């Protein structure tokens, strides 16, 4: 999922943008990311309880 | 006026005029990318009259 | 040869070029114009 960013695939967006503009996609990417993480480890601590 | 600094950089060089819009982190032209490139973190002013 | 055309076409009927089976090197594209606006959305001109 791209996650409201230019792509969702890191190694394509790394080399297509530099830092100083694709810092805030790449923070995007890692929100999105971490958010669908934390719903997986909270789904499995319940299927575990 | 609020605020301590440890040590403070003043670099002055006399330049065109589009040459000011030029100058900012993450930028680009035939000054910012081989006479001058500001840091991409840069914490600080540009001053131009 | 879309840098210093002499007849950029008006706005209401835009000229369109495509262009392929080529090596890009924007070397020409940066030296060929006194730029004043570079705002690239997709990809940025420094590693493009
Ligand atoms: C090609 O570029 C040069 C350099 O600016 C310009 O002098 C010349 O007029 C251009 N060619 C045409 C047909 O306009």
């Amino acid at each position: 999922s791209k996650f409201g960013a230019i792509s969702s695939v890191l190694n394509d967006i790394l080399s297509r943008l530099d830092p100083p503009e694709a810092e805030v996609q790449i923070d995007r990417l890692i929100t999105g990311r971490l958010q669908s993480l934390q719903t997986y480890v909270t789904q499995q601590l319940i299927r575990a309880a | 006026n609020d605020l301590c600094f440890t040590n403070v950089y003043a670099d002055s060089f006399v330049i065109k005029g589009n040459e000011v819009s030029q100058i900012a982190p993450g930028q680009t032209g035939n000054i910012a990318d081989y006479n001058y490139k500001l840091p991409d973190d840069f914490t600080g002013c540009v001053i131009a009259w | 040869e879309v840098f210093n055309a002499t007849r950029f076409a008006s706005v209401y009927a835009w000229n369109r070029k495509r262009i392929s089976n080529c090596v890009a090197d924007y070397s020409v594209l940066y030296n060929f114009a006194p730029f004043f606006a570079f705002k690239c959305y997709g990809v940025s001109p420094t590693k493009l």
